[PDB]
């Protein structure tokens, strides 16, 4: 509460970003009516750091360092930039990394609860130069996860994942053998929002069954792959459980697991959580309720700019993003900015220009899906794919369903990163040939004429 | 080794109490020495001996469908045939050669696996409801 | 209604789909298979290509013929039955006695 | 049944699979090896493009051939039998002996 | 056995891999290089387009050639030994003399 010290329009924002003397969140915040827009967003600063409620005392009054301030404010373009000293993110232990959980509570979370902001949506923001490298920070991501699947550590592109069709009901074991089918075909896979511990499909079978599925189909196509396990909870030790069941289910393949959190209804403490214990490993946020904030439903809490850019700060390895082609308007929150912003260490967002050195990429994922032939032309406008796919029907409409059509995927990028797109590599690989195939709803025009050169009769 | 004394250090290591000297000494005799003896929580005022004979596991039915004796609520297989796949059943691709073998002979069939999936599932539960084959997984 | 295919097309009807006796024996349930084969139900006028004469097509209307069922075969409603359009390239082969 | 290929197209049986003599000694397990040769079932009346007349193949019914078992080649069912059909061009050699 | 390449097809047999003396000198260790030289074994009868006459191959049997050991070249075991089958337009040139 209180706008007095919490209005600090005389920060230089200069010595704020190029100085690192706060982390500078840009949010667009909109007062509910009648109230003064300056002191709402001082006051939503105040939410977002030392709180300071009714009163705060120190059996002598006052409290005055803790505060994050409004830097930039102005009503009628409904800016609100707030810098938050370093000290609001208290280190992690594990790591000397600061606890995205604060983050958070401190500006899409209990500093949201705050009713007469009607919405304060980040748009971007920044976080300090060198202190960046000792934010919680994805000690995993998609480079790691290339490093895994024995890809190059620069540009190993796309690890091809889905969600299991046909979603809920799947039981446990037929869900993993829709693990083990999408296995034959791609690399990566999670849980559903649902699919924790309830009853349909709890995590513990599912994931041994999982597990088993992975390693079967490993075996039978030679190539690593991926599982991310809901480890999505009420209680942090019950998260924690599950992290550890599915490492020490995977065991010899620990290192492929991925932490499915359900960040949302999880909360930033669950993330905080599963990047605790869990470094060596994907920490996949998941967007279970996000209609409340990031959809265009409403405009509170997280742009998706921020969402998977905080996604960084997180440690989550990978966040879902949305979807990878993003309508209206780029910069401002679109999944391919997001995945500069999220892959390309050094990138603009709508308010901040930032780099990542030391903290590490964050990785990208993607709902819904491009067919096999359109993610080169993302890839193409991306210039890189360093992201994670998990969607259904809209890329696993393959002939061969999830199956073949998620290595399809894959070597689409491969080949445009060789410069050729994804013509070359449906000529070496089949599953993209049967791609070509499968989409024409894009293949006949995205990357023209491959019905001659690639396959034969009918393709 | 006879029954008397061994149903009196029963009784006394019971705190003196026969009715159970008695019950473990019928135990005991038609377990067999190889035989083995557990003892869990009841609900009735009484104690109480269930013997199980043959082989025994907590596995049941994967469909009601299969319940040919409603009455009982259970399934009954005579003279039937077991096939033990180490592996999940996924095709009927997989099981076409044997069922058709089975369906030669006539004799009904057990399946004892990994999984039998949905599709493997329906198909037997089509032939078993329509009486091509009697079939329980 | 008849229909008049403008050369190179053939209309036919699919055989049974899915028939309901695996060796003849097990009533398989569904797989999504379906059959490649089909009665001619039309047939065009000829070939019109190399500028020579319009050879007729080698399949008359009657037969019984294998065809590849590629997505290049399209479909129609007509008299609402399903009918299959497809070129003559499109048939694999001839179901013969 | 038997079965006539309508121009250009050719109809074989493999040969079997996964020999069991490996060196002439080893039994192999699978190693989801298939065999690229086959024995020419039926073969049809010729080529017709180009305007020339409809030259004929040059294989001929109880050839034994390599050929590419590339996508070109398709499978079917006859008389509980599967068989593959193919172009001239699949063909590779013609196995003499 | 011989075998016959059925029109436009060349067999050929790969020269000696990664010859031991680089620089005829120094035993290079494994460096994934293949030779694009071997010599023909069978040469196919010719070639069918364009409706004229069937004119021979160029190369023929004995031939020492130079290939492209590329994405054409496809390959084929027989009397245990190794061979690889292409077009004539695989090969690159005739190393004569």
């Amino acid at each position: 509460d209180q706008s007095s010290r919490y209005v600090n329009l005389a920060l230089k924002e200069e010595d704020l970003i190029a100085g690192g003397e706060h982390v500078l969140c840009a949010y667009i915040m909109k007062p509910k009516a009648g109230y003064g827009y300056v002191a709402t967003a001082a006051h939503f600063a105040a939410e977002s750091s030392t709180g300071t409620n009714v009163e705060v005392c120190t059996t002598d009054d006052f409290t005055r360092g803790v505060d994050a301030l409004v830097y930039e404010v102005d009503e009628a373009r409904e800016l609100t930039k707030i810098a938050y000293p370093v000290a609001l993110f208290d280190r992690n232990i594990t790591d000397g990394k600061a606890m995205i959980a604060s983050f958070l509570t401190l500006t899409m979370g209990n500093n949201q609860g705050m009713g007469d902001v009607e919405y304060a949506k980040m748009h971007d923001f920044y976080v300090p130069e060198a202190y960046r490298a000792l934010f919680d920070g994805p000690s995993v991501n998609i480079s790691a996860l290339w490093k895994v699947l024995g890809r190059p550590e620069v540009d190993g592109g796309l690890v091809v994942g889905t969600i299991i069709k046909p979603k809920l009901g799947l039981r446990p074991k037929p869900f993993a053998e829709a693990c083990h089918a999408f296995w034959l075909g791609g690399d990566f896979i999670k849980n559903d929002e649902p699919q924790g511990n309830q009853p349909f499909a709890p995590l513990r079978d599912t994931i041994a069954l999982v597990a088993d599925a992975m390693r079967r189909a490993q075996d039978e196509t030679g190539e690593a792959k991926l599982f991310s396990a809901n480890i999505t909870a009420d209680d942090p030790f019950e998260i924690i459980a599950r992290g550890e069941y599915v490492l020490e289910t995977f065991g010899e393949n620990a290192s492929h697991v991925a932490l499915l959190v359900d960040g949302y209804v999880a909360g930033a403490a669950a993330i905080t959580t599963a990047r605790r214990r869990f470094p060596d490993n994907f920490l996949h946020y998941h967007r279970a309720g996000h209609g409340a904030v990031t959809s265009p439903q409403s405009k509170r809490g997280y742009t998706a700019f921020v969402h998977c850019k905080m996604a960084r700060l997180q440690g989550a390895s990978g966040i879902h993003t949305g979807t990878m082609g993003f309508g209206k308007m780029e910069g401002e929150s679109s999944d391919r900015a997001i995945a500069y912003m999220l892959t390309q260490d050094e990138a603009q967002g709508p308010f901040y220009r930032q780099s990542w050195g030391g903290m590490k990429a964050c990785t990208p994922i993607i709902s819904g899906g491009m067919n096999a032939l359109r993610m080169p032309g993302f890839f193409e406008n991306l210039g890189n794919a360093n992201v994670i796919l998990t969607a259904g029907g809209g890329a696993f409409g393959h002939i061969d369903g999830p199956v073949a059509g998620a290595r399809s995927l894959r070597q689409a990028w491969q080949a445009w990163r060789d410069g050729v797109p994804v013509l070359d590599y449906a000529r070496e690989h089949k599953e993209l040939a049967r791609a070509f195939e499968s989409f024409p709803g894009d293949a006949d025009q995205i990357y023209p004429g491959w019905r001659k050169a690639l396959g034969v009769e009918d393709t | 080794s006879d029954s008397k004394a061994i149903a009196q250090v029963g009784t006394i290591s019971a705190n003196s109490d026969e009715t159970v000297g008695k019950l473990i000494a019928e135990a005991m005799d038609k377990v067999g020495k190889e035989g083995v003896i557990t003892v869990e929580d009841g609900t009735g005022l009484q104690d109480e001996l269930d013997v199980v004979e043959g082989m025994q596991f907590d596995r049941g039915y994967l469909s009601p469908y299969f319940i040919n004796k409603p009455e009982t609520g259970a399934v009954e297989l005579e003279s039937p045939f077991i096939l033990l796949a180490d592996k999940k059943i996924s095709n009927i691709r997989e099981m076409l050669p044997v069922l058709e073998a089975v369906a030669k002979a006539g004799k009904p069939l057990l399946i004892i696996a990994e999984d039998v999936e949905g599709e493997a599932l329906a198909t037997l539960v089509v032939n078993t409801m329509r009486g091509i084959v009697k079939v329980a997984a | 209604m008849n229909i008049r295919p403008l050369h190179d097309r053939v209309i036919v009807k699919r055989k049974e789909v899915e028939t309901k006796s695996a060796g003849g024996i097990v009533l398989t349930g569904s797989a999504a298979a379906k059959s490649t084969r089909g009665e001619v139900l039309a047939v065009g006028n000829g070939r019109i290509l190399e500028n020579g004469e319009v050879k007729p097509l080698d399949v008359k209307v009657g037969d019984i013929v294998i065809f590849n069922d590629g997505y290049g075969v399209k479909s129609e409603k007509i008299d609402n039955e399903e009918v299959l359009i497809m070129s003559e390239s499109d048939i694999l082969a001839i179901v013969e006695a």
